[PDB]
């Protein structure tokens, strides 16, 4: 049930900044983010211990861009997905986990 | 903070060996 | 028709050379690559440069990897479509 | 490599 997922990622508003890559599954693409919003977490000085999917939310609203296309094992394409349904994916994870 | 860490973060997790 | 197209390239082994721009055809996104090896050829010479169709296909196989990801207006969804495919049509716009 | 990531980057990126 996992499915190939490109990750499209523009960090800042230059087009250098268009980044990308692939995983095994949706769900490893969305654990992929949720790192390097617990990286950028870590870099903050003096902050509380525990965070909120709101903090989330705001660090992937700082990406320009952030997209992913899924792999439908049916038709044999790719599903483009794009923040808003990426930021309720992640706030299913989190509160699963 | 600025847009280097938040690339930098983006970096160190998207393309980890 | 117009589609919305994705081309992904990484240039070096590097992970971190992974980029992507987007286009709004297949045929912009194809002369694209063709303006890159353009570009490449220049700076080998300086000079007036020719160059065979092996050269062309080459410089699409000294990039670690290329793909594109094509919308299908009736499908919904995006087509991946290879490095082999990529060169055919690369050369096809060429000639 | 770094010739190949300069021609790359200058159609990709261009603005």
């Amino acid at each position: 049930t996992s499915s190939h997922t490109v990750l499209l990622i523009q960090t800042s508003p230059r087009l250098d900044s268009r980044t990308w890559g692939d995983y095994e599954s949706v769900t490893d693409a969305l654990d992929a983010l949720c790192k390097m919003f617990e990286d950028f977490l870590s870099k903050k000085s003096a902050a509380p211990v525990t965070y909120d999917v709101s903090q989330v939310y705001e660090f992937l609203d700082k990406l320009s861009d952030v997209s992913m296309m899924i792999f439908n094992r049916e038709t044999g394409q790719y599903i483009g997905r794009t923040r808003a349904w990426i930021k309720q994916q992640v706030y299913e994870m989190m509160r699963g986990r | 903070f600025n847009s280097e860490d938040i690339k930098d973060s983006v970096f160190k997790v998207l393309h980890a060996e």
